[PDB]
């Protein structure tokens, strides 16, 4: 998961 | 937004749908190639073709459960294509190149004609 | 194999997969939660959940155009998790996590239940 | 494109  | 976003999540929804493919699950159109016939879906040929978008968005091509190819595309050049719209992976070679150029020229899908121009530039 | 490989390619299926859900377009199902109905392609939903993978490969369910879903589901964690599976991302919160992380594990979208479980011990 |  990332933060886009 | 403050969104998360999975970044292998369209990898493993691709890879699902190619599943789903192999085993002929709710694949709803029979694609004609000359003799050749190729089950898919229709929302992935038209996630990735222009050709399958006009077609599928038809008040009546919609409802077809049978659409047949012009009989000057190739069968093999077709089934790369098919691969490569359910796997992102395009199987290009010296013998099939020009069939795999006029086959995504057809099919409208633009970034699969790029790399084959290039790919002939570069043997010229 | 000798493939080459488009890097934006799953990125690019997914997203004409939500321009088409948006539109209405070759949708052939209704998941009904509760009072909510929320229109989808039946192939992206088992692509990305392995309840919904259950119910459209068993032979009587694969033919329905309506879901019900259990009581206890919340329609706002359903659409949050319908969003997730069209584009990537995860509208998740504090006000929202409880009702996401619930309709993940009931939906059996294990990567979407793993983060839920993290954000939730990083809290405690 | 990219040798994967
Ligand atoms: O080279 C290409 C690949 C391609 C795909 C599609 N597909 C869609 N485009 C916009 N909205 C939707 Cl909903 C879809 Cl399905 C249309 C044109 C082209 N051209
Ligand atoms: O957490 C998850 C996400 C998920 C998706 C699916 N989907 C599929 N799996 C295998 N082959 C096929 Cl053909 C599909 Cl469609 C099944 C289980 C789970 N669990
Ligand atoms: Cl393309
Ligand atoms: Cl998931």
């Amino acid at each position: 998961w990332v933060i886009p | 937004d403050s969104c998360i976003q999975f970044t292998r999540h369209a990898s493993d929804v691709l890879l699902n749908l190619n599943r789903l493919r192999s085993r002929d699950i709710l694949t709803d159109v029979v694609i004609v190639v000359s003799r050749e016939q190729f089950r898919a879906h229709k929302t992935v040929l038209m996630a990735c073709s222009g050709l399958f978008y006009s077609i599928f968005t038809d008040q009546l091509k919609c409802n077809l459960s049978v659409i047949n190819l012009d009989p000057e595309i190739n069968p093999e050049g077709f089934c790369i294509l098919l691969d490569f719209m359910y796997t992102s992976r395009l199987n290009l070679r010296e013998g099939n190149i020009m069939a795999v150029m006029a086959t995504a020229m057809y099919l409208q899908m633009e970034h699969v004609v790029d790399t084959c121009r290039k790919f002939i530039k570069a043997s010229e």
